[PDB]
């Protein structure tokens, strides 16, 4: 029985905020 | 438009041969009183730069919207408020 | 027997059918004078539904769960009937069509106007032609030995 | 809903503000001379 | 260069609305870019390649943990055939009070939305079992998307770019990617499978901590290096096992049973096993064929040089086909497509015949959506595949490196191939036409038995060939004196059997004869389109009208009136009009596949039986018939669950019909109407203010039939996704 | 920036130049036909597209070709 | 602004409710600053620092 | 070229009447002409016309 | 021959339109065609309406190109009159266009130089992937 902590989803946003960040690197090196 | 005779090519007059006029512009330079100007270039004129304005609104806009929608009564909106009533059973009893 | 389909004379909804049938045709008589001309044609109607009902049954038909008679396409022997006689008497007469079309198209194909003659048709050639196209399996493998029937020096595009 | 308040935060966000910014980006970028 | 469609010159010279819309249309074809290099195409294609492995991820891990955030997955896992699972929350502030009170279904606590993709049912059976593990997965699978963009970026750098001999090195590719991509990963599967799935369906609990010590078999590795592999099927599971629990559970873990379990109605875990097991040792082997570094192997030039009939009637056989495929990057997008969409097809005709998942065959809906959704990208990926081999035949094609070999013999007898696809288009449509209306008439006048009912026999056959012993055929696996039946008789065919004897699953349905006409209608469909996209591929280079369409490109509007007209004659315009016979066949194939389904589900198989051999029989009792609680979503008495469905539907509708706008009208008079509305906004007071930046213009007219088609194939597909998900879960049956 | 091409197929008869709505074709002395003349289209820059030309040309297959190419206020003919 | 403020509070989801002058004029508002947001990138686009006028 | 009143057959590829029989109207003798020989046909293309020249290298003798 | 130039001529009678010039004309070219009259004449507008020329000289300014050929061409097949028209641009620059050497296009005049001409049939141009990763077109060689 689990219903996923706060802590848990801090830590997700987190590393979907450098994966976007990874992400635009990837669009520019792209663009250039 | 040199506006002679039935001419109305002129290479003198290019903006009468090309129709570039105003229509209506009127350019009396008195409109208001002083001290409405005095205050408005006092108070308003701080949004004048176009890239501080940018930036403000999109600053403004987004915690307006944020705080709005985070801080909404459950008497105003209904997706606040949620369900008040016994869920309804499937078709097959599947809940 | 095939695909575990019953006759239709040993099968129960082909009765049924008929019967149903049979019971609408009569109600609707039931509204009617016995010697007016409805009710001898509802008479007609219910007697060509008995001959036809009877007929399917006896001519070796299979039947399905519904009570409707289904077709044998395989080859098979006891239903040559259904699909590969007609087959044949179709096929003799397209051929036949197909056949005196082509010929009337290769000897108007040489004459002083050819498309004169493609909308105006001559009558009394066409005539001809028509009736010389009994045979036509005995002409058609006839020029496609003698070589004939095709061309090879043809218009094409840009390959 | 660990959290339950978060989309009322990120629904208006995502569907207001993030499409407006790129909207007007966009024009900016593609009404452009260089 | 300089202005938004930087990649092309003559879009940013162009002063009109023009260039954003053709800016957008071609900004993902390389080959058209100004000043482009092979190299640079290369590490281009490679790089987006890189990224778009990156957006699958996300989406993989963005579902995983929607899922585990808002989703009842342990009280479905609980009790899965009386749960509803639940895909996303709904935050909709448009919304008022009766459909907050409608949208709250399972054991939420507010309106949810209820998943139909399955992957409940997927993840349960692969030993996932509380939010904790849909929570590392979902993190998981974030840090792989973040891997897969920085091999992206690095692999773009000077000093990490690959060179171009490097992407055309055939053998070694598919060296690996045959024996890593495909075996290991199949073999690596069925670890995971041995070691934590199946010890999970028997009430065992192996996680990362206990690994290392949990034997997946009482005599672990003993017997596999000592020859004796059967004993690891030696006690396989009960008939009498409950999924998940201890209950009659076996120790094996390869067995070869085959059929069904009975109480999930799914494939044996371990059938899949040693089926995975299998393909992996398959694939492994057959990877070491080509040559490379090492000095063996074949090499994929000479086999091609070396088939070649004597006799000429091949011609020069595959002579030259190598450099023509390694060089043309077309040929193998057209090649990988056509497969794709063989594969995609294959995955949705055997899914739903043999359930791989446990639960799954129990939700209709769920069951119904799969087939629609893979059918239809099927569809599309076959017709893309045949318009990328138009664009090599008019782009990549040399006729002088491939003379006189099968392709180019190909383009010898075209006229030949057109001619017998058209007479066997034809012929199908005139007589299934015939027979539908020959029925239609029957039925109308009160005479049901003059129409032409005829018996699939031949699918019967064959299925009586499988062990089906419903039409007394007695051949083969129905014979119990063949010599296949008596082979198979101990291995896999007593459960194989006893599941195509079923009449309850989807295995082997009985068929009559609306099933023969209607396959009959799918084969219409098939070979209509095969026409279409051939004609355009193969008259993609010239024609008899126009003798040199491989100097204007692939799409083109047309070559003007003149010579008779021109309209619609490109191979992007045959492309065009095979979308809609595309679409046409998917909807007979899906229409066909959910009225069975349903008669099946409700058990009165008869209405189908008796009702789909004329089409106004289709038309009352499939359409209007379950239509009815679709349309009754919300009314003047109030609203259903149903409710977004049924603006779906009428959504759908709408957007279909406003397709019909641009498909019929066409430029020249939206043109001169614009040139009004120009002068009208210049002569308005308050309004000369502002100026417009690009000149407003009309449409192009490829641009119009594009659009047209999108508009179309959204309508369609939006429409008949909410009538199938509608009349499937208003009665669950 | 639309480009149109003459071939030495052409027989001189004028019919394209006639044709042509914005005048980018004209006829220039030459030898290898009976007329002793043939097409040439120096205003390309004018060029609308129309292929009127193109459906002027008496010839198995046209001496006068229409390419169509980059769009301009002229080629798109805008009179605003 | 002052002509906007009808529209917004007479027809609305609030305006049977006891907030409904708050808010059509929050509506009010935020559509002006909509607009305001529309003139900057308009003003933007249209005219560089050294063009005299047009 | 070929005589007045030959039979010839279309050789060039681009022709609407490639493989297709032909009837000699005229050949100009003029040394500088590129396709002097004129040709009619039975059958009008999609143009409409049903002449066209040809040169002597793009005909058959049959 | 020597270009004419442009002077001050009178504009036929008309009432005016709505299909006159517009901003382009202020912000880009516009065209000026002009033609003699022996009476005056009632001719239909290119851009809608009916006009009297005068007689002697005429001049009308018009937004396109093809507007002035085509009034132009009626010009010539209607009522037997020779025209001329230019090209003028925002700054006052003035192009003279139609009557290129004085002599129309449809006649052959020396002086001309062939512009466009390839010396091949239409079926001779090379394949497209000859010219692969090239810039050339196939019909510019
Ligand atoms: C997907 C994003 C999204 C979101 C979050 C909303 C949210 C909302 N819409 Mg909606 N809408 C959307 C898309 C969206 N809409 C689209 C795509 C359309 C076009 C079909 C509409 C058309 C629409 C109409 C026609 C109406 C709404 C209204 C509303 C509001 C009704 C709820 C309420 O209590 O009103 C109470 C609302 C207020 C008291 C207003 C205060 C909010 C202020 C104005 C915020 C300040 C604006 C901010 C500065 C802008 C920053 C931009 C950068 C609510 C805020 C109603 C409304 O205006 O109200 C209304 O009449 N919507
Ligand atoms: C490819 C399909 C095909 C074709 C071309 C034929 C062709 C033919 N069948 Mg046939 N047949 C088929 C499938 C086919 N059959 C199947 C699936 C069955 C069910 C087992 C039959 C059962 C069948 C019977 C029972 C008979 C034929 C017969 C015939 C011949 C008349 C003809 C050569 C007849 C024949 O050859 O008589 C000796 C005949 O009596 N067929
Ligand atoms: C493709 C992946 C995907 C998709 C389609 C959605 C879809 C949705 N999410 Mg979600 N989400 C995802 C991944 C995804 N999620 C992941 C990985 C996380 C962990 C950080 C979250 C965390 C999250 C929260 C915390 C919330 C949502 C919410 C929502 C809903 C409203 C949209 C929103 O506010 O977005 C917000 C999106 C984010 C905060 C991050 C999304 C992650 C990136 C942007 C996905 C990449 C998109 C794509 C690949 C880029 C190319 C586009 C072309 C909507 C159903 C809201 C909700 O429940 O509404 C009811 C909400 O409050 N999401
Ligand atoms: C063993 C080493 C190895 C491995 C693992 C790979 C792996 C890969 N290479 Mg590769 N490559 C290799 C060696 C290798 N390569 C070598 C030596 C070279 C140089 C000679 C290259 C040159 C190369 C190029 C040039 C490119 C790749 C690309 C790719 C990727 C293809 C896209 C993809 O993920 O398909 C995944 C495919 C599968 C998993 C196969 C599945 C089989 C079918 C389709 C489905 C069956 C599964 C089952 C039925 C469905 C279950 C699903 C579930 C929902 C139930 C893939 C990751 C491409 C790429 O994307 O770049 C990043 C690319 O452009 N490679
Ligand atoms: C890639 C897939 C994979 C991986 C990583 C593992 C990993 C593991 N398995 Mg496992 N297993 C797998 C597939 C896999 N298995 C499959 C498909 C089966 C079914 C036949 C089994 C059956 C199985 C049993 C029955 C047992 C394990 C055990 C183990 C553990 C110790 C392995 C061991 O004894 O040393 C490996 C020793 C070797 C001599 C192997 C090295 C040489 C191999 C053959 C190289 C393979 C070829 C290579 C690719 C090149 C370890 C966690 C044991 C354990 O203690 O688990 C807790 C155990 O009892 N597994
Ligand atoms: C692996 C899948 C795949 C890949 C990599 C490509 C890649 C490509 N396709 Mg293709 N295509 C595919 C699947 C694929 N396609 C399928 C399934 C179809 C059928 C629907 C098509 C139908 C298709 C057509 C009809 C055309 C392409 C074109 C192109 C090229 C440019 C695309 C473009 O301009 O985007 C722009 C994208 C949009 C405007 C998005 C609109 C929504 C590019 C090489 C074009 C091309 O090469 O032109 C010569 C072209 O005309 N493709
Ligand atoms: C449901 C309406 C409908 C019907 C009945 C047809 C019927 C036909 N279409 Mg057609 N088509 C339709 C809608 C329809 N089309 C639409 C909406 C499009 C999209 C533009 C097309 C696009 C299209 C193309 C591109 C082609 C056809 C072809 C055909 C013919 C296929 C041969 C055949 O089955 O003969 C049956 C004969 C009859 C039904 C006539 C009954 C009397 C046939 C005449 C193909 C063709 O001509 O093949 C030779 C072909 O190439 N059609
Ligand atoms: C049934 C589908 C359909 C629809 C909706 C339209 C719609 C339209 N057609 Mg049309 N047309 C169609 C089929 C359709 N056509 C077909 C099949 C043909 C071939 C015969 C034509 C031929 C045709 C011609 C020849 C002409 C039109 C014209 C028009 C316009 C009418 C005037 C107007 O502005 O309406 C106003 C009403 C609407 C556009 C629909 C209502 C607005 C909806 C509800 C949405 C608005 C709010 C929206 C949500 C905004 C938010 C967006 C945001 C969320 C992104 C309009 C764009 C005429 C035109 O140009 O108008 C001057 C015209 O001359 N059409
Ligand atoms: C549906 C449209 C609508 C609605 C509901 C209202 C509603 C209202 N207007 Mg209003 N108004 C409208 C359109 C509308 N107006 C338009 C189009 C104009 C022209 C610009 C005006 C100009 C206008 C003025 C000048 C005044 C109002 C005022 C008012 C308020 C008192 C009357 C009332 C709330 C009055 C007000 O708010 O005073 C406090 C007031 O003085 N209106
Ligand atoms: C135009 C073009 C193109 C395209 C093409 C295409 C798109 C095609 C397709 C095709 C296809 C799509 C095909 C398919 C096929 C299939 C097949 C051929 C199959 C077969 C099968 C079989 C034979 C089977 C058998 C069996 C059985 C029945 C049972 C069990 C056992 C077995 C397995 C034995 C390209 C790119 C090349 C390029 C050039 C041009
Ligand atoms: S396409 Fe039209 S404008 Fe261009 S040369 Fe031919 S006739 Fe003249």
């Amino acid at each position: 029985m689990t219903s996923i902590s706060d802590s848990q989803i801090i830590v997700a946003l987190v590393s979907a905020f450098i994966t976007g960040i990874l992400a635009l690197r990837l669009g520019k090196s792209l663009y250039q | 438009k040199y506006g002679e005779k039935s001419v109305y090519f002129d290479l003198g007059e290019i903006d009468n041969t090309t129709g570039n006029w105003d229509l209506y512009g009127n350019d009396d330079p008195n409109r208001y009183n002083g001290f409405q100007n005095k205050f408005f270039e006092t108070f308003a004129g701080a949004f004048t730069k176009r890239g501080l304005l940018l930036k403000f609104l999109v600053l403004g806009g987004a915690t307006t919207i944020g705080y709005l929608g985070s801080t909404s009564s459950p008497d105003l909106l209904a997706i606040k408020n949620g369900p008040k009533q016994v869920p309804v059973m499937g078709p097959r009893g599947r809940k | 027997d095939v695909a575990g389909l019953t006759p239709c004379k040993e099968s129960k909804g082909f009765a049924k059918r008929e019967k149903q049938e049979i019971k609408k045709l009569e109600s609707r008589l039931k509204l009617y004078a016995p010697d007016s001309a409805p009710a001898l044609a509802l008479n007609a109607t219910i007697e060509k539904t008995k001959r036809r009902f009877a007929f399917y049954g006896n001519e070796g038909l299979l039947c399905g769960t519904d009570g409707l008679p289904h077709l044998i396409v395989d080859g098979d022997q006891a239903h040559l009937g259904e699909f590969v006689y007609p087959g044949l008497v179709f096929l003799y007469i397209a051929g036949w069509i197909g056949w005196v079309g082509r010929a009337y198209l290769i000897d108007v194909r040489t004459s002083k106007k050819p498309t004169e003659k493609e909308i105006i048709i001559d009558v009394p050639l066409a005539l001809r032609i028509m009736s010389k196209g009994l045979t036509w399996p005995v002409a058609a493998i006839g020029e496609l030995r003698s070589g004939k029937l095709v061309e090879k020096s043809a218009n094409i595009t840009v390959s | 809903m660990t959290a339950s308040y978060l989309p009322s935060i990120f629904v208006p966000l995502i569907g207001l503000v993030f499409p407006a910014i790129t909207m007007a980006s966009l024009f900016i970028y593609i009404e452009q001379d260089e | 260069a300089s202005r938004f469609p930087k990649f092309s010159r003559g879009l940013s010279q162009d002063p009109t609305t023009r260039r954003i819309w053709f800016g957008i249309a071609t900004a993902h074809d390389f080959e058209s870019h100004d000043d482009m290099t092979e190299e640079r195409l290369y590490q281009k294609i490679f790089a987006s390649h890189f990224g778009q492995l990156a957006i699958i991820f996300l989406w993989t891990s963005g579902n995983l943990f929607h899922v585990a955030w808002q989703g009842n997955f342990e009280a479905w896992g609980q009790d899965p055939l009386h749960v509803r699972p639940i895909a996303h929350a709904i935050w909709d502030p448009h919304f008022g009070q009766p459909a907050v009170e409608a949208f709250t279904r399972g054991g939420a606590s507010g309106p949810v939305n209820i998943a139909y993709s399955g992957v409940y049912q997927w993840w349960y059976t692969i030993g996932l079992r509380t939010n904790q593990d849909l929570y590392g997965g979902s993190i998981f699978l974030l840090f792989v998307s973040a891997l897969f963009l920085i091999a992206g970026w690095l692999h773009l750098q000077p000093k990490w770019k690959p060179s171009v001999s490097w992407f055309k090195n055939a053998e070694s590719r598919l060296n690996h990617h045959l024996s890593g991509l495909f075996g290991v990963s199949s073999l690596a599967w069925t670890g995971h499978l041995v070691h934590v799935a199946i010890p999970e369906s028997r009430g065992e609990h192996v996680r990362w901590n206990n690994l290392l010590t949990a034997l997946p078999h009482p005599q672990g590795l003993g017997p596999f290096f000592a020859g004796q592999w059967n004993v690891y099927a030696q006690n396989p599971d009960s008939n009498s096992h409950l999924f998940g629990t201890s209950e009659g559970a076996g120790t094996a873990i390869l067995t070869f049973l085959g059929g069904f379990h009975p109480q999930t109605q799914s494939l044996w875990l371990t059938d899949m096993a040693h089926h995975h097991l299998a393909i992996a040792v398959i694939f492994i082997i057959a990877g070491h064929m080509y040559r490379t570094n090492f000095g063996i192997g074949h090499s994929m030039k000479e086999i091609l040089e070396a088939h070649t009939p004597p006799g000429g009637r091949l011609g020069r056989g595959h002579k030259g086909l190598y450099d023509t495929i390694n060089n043309s990057l077309h040929f193998q997008l057209g090649l990988a497509l056509a497969s794709l969409g063989v594969i995609t097809s294959l995955v949705a005709q055997h899914m739903y015949s043999l359930p791989p998942y446990a639960f799954l065959a129990q939700d209709f809906t769920t069951q119904a959506a799969l087939y629609t959704h893979h059918q239809y990208i099927a569809g599309f990926i076959m017709t893309g595949a045949f318009a990328h081999g138009a664009i090599f035949f008019i782009r990549d094609y040399n006729p002088e490196q491939n003379k006189d070999n099968v392709l180019a013999r190909m383009l010898e007898h075209k006229e030949a191939i057109i001619s017998h696809l058209s007479w066997a288009s034809l012929f199908l449509g005139f007589h299934t036409l015939g027979l539908y209306v020959h029925n239609d008439v029957m039925l109308a006048f009160g005479t049901p038995e003059k129409q032409i009912l005829i018996e699939p026999v031949f699918a019967q056959w064959i299925q009586s060939a499988h062990g089906k012993a419903l039409y007394g055929f007695d051949v083969l696996l129905s014979s119990a004196d063949s010599p296949a039946f008596n082979a198979g008789q101990t291995l896999w065919l007593p459960g194989w059997l006893d599941a195509i004897n079923n009449n309850s699953n989807s295995l082997f349905l009985t068929i009559g004869p609306g099933d023969f006409l209607v396959h009959h209608a799918i084969a219409l469909g098939l070979h209509t389109t095969t026409l279409i996209l051939v004609k355009g591929a193969l008259d993609a280079r010239g024609s008899k009208l126009m003798p040199d369409k491989k100097e204007f490109g692939y799409s083109f509007p047309c070559d003007g009136p003149g010579r008779g007209g021109t309209c619609d004659i490109s191979a992007w315009d045959a492309f065009y009009l095979a979308v809609f016979w595309m679409l046409n066949t998917i909807g007979w194939v899906t229409f066909y596949w959910h009225w069975k389904h349903i008669t099946l589900w409700q058990g009165n198989v008869a209405q189908f039986n008796e009702s789909s051999t004329y089409l106004m029989g289709w038309l009352r009792d499939y359409l209007w018939l379950n239509s009815s609680q679709l349309i009754n979503g919300y009314n003047p008495f109030g609203m259903n669950s149903l409710s977004v469905w049924a603006w779906m539907f009428l959504f759908g509708h709408l957007v279909w019909a406003t397709g019909f706008m641009f498909l019929i009208s066409w430029r020249g008079y939206w043109q001169e109407l614009i040139e009004t509305l120009a002068w009208a906004h210049e002569r308005t007071p308050l309004a000369n203010l502002v100026r417009w930046k690009d000149k407003p213009v009309a449409l192009s007219i490829v641009q119009a039939r594009l659009v047209g088609l999108a508009h179309f194939s959204v309508g369609y597909i939006f429409t008949y996704a909410a009538f199938l998900i509608a009349s499937t879960s208003g009665k669950f049956g | 920036a639309h480009s149109v091409k003459i071939y030495d197929t052409c027989i001189g008869c004028t019919q394209c130049v006639r044709a042509c709505p914005t005048d980018v074709l004209e006829m220039v002395p030459w030898d290898g036909c009976k007329a002793s003349q043939i097409a040439s289209a120096p205003r390309t820059e004018d060029c609308v597209g129309c292929k009127r030309c193109e459906s002027a040309c008496p010839t198995d297959f046209l001496s006068v070709r229409v390419y169509l190419g980059a769009e301009t206020t002229r080629s798109m003919g805008l009179a605003y | 602004g002052y002509l906007l403020v009808g529209p917004f509070v007479l027809t609305g989801p609030l305006r049977n409710s006891a907030v409904r002058g708050e808010a059509g004029s929050l509506a009010a508002a935020g559509l002006v600053t909509i607009l305001t947001m529309c003139l900057t990138i308009y003003g933007i686009a249209s005219f560089k620092e050294g063009e005299p006028s047009k | 070229g070929p005589k007045r009143g030959s039979i010839v057959k279309v050789l060039r590829r681009e022709s609407y009447w490639f493989n297709d029989t032909g009837k000699v109207v005229a050949v100009d003798q003029a040394p500088g002409v590129r396709y002097p020989v004129v040709v009619r046909f039975d059958k009008v293309n999609y143009a409409g016309v049903s002449t066209n020249n040809y040169s002597p290298d793009e005909l058959e003798a049959a | 021959t020597p270009p004419t130039l442009n002077a001050d001529t009178p504009a036929p009678i008309f009432g005016g339109s709505t299909g006159g010039l517009l901003r382009k004309a202020q912000v880009e070219e516009f065209y000026v065609i002009t033609w003699e009259s022996p009476k005056e004449q009632i001719f239909e507008m290119p851009t809608g309406g009916a006009a009297i020329m005068r007689s002697g000289p005429n001049l009308l300014k018009l937004a396109r190109k093809e507007q002035c050929l085509a009034l132009g061409a009626r010009l010539r097949t209607k009522f037997k009159i020779q025209y001329q028209f230019y090209r003028v641009f925002p700054n006052g620059e003035v192009q003279y266009l139609h009557p290129k050497d004085g002599v129309y296009p449809e006649k052959v005049n020396a002086g001309r130089s062939p512009v466009g001409v390839n010396n091949r049939s239409i079926g001779k141009n090379a394949n497209p992937a000859e010219l692969k990763f090239a810039h050339k077109q196939a019909y510019d060689l």
